[PDB]
This record gives structure tokens, C-alpha cells and sequence, in this order.
């Protein structure tokens, strides 16, 4: 009688792979605008 | 006078067999007791040369 007892596996499939991570939100937070001085001065 | 044999399996092995080894599960039991069968009678054939 052969069964699932006799046929041994190699690998699994990994069917899926997750990476949880922040959803990472500032960018509709800030008043973002670059600046290309490694000083910035705001106008008030 | 008459020789035989049985391959006894089940459904899952079959499955698992193929989906790991690419092997049929079917074809192998049934190559083996082919196979034996007429391994075993060309023996007997020897063994009677060497009896007698």
C-alpha cells in the first residue's frame, strides 16, 4: 500500500510573500518644496 | 500455471507523487509488477536448468 506516507516532498511552494510596512503618508501633510541651499529662510 | 501481483495505492499519492517528482504514480506500479513478473520467471527458467 502506497500512500502519502511513502511519497516524501522536496519543497514547499511559497504561494505568497507579505512585507508589512508603514503606509507612509506626510507628503499630503506637509508643505513640501525643495530647497537647493543647505539653508532655507521662509517669508513671513 | 499462473503468476500474479497487486500495486495497492492510493488517490493522494498519486496526486503528491506527480506534483513533486513528475513521476506518474500508475505507470510506475505498474512497471515494477511487470517487471517482477517476468524477472521472476526467467528465474524460475535458470533455477530449473540448474535443478535438473
Amino acid at each position: 500500500s502506497t500512500t502519502t506516507n511513502s511519497n516524501s516532498i522536496g519543497r514547499p511552494n511559497l504561494v505568497a510573500l507579505t512585507r508589512a510596512t508603514t503606509k507612509l503618508i506626510y507628503s499630503d501633510i506637509v508643505a513640501t518644496q525643495r530647497t537647493n541651499q543647505p539653508v532655507a529662510a521662509f517669508y513671513g | 500455471k499462473s503468476r500474479q501481483l497487486k500495486a495497492a495505492y492510493s488517490i493522494e499519492l498519486a496526486q503528491d507523487l506527480r506534483a513533486v517528482h513528475g513521476m506518474d504514480a500508475d505507470a510506475e506500479l505498474s512497471g515494477i509488477l511487470a517487471t517482477e513478473i517476468m524477472l521472476e520467471i526467467n528465474r524460475e527458467v535458470v533455477d530449473w536448468i540448474n535443478y535438473s
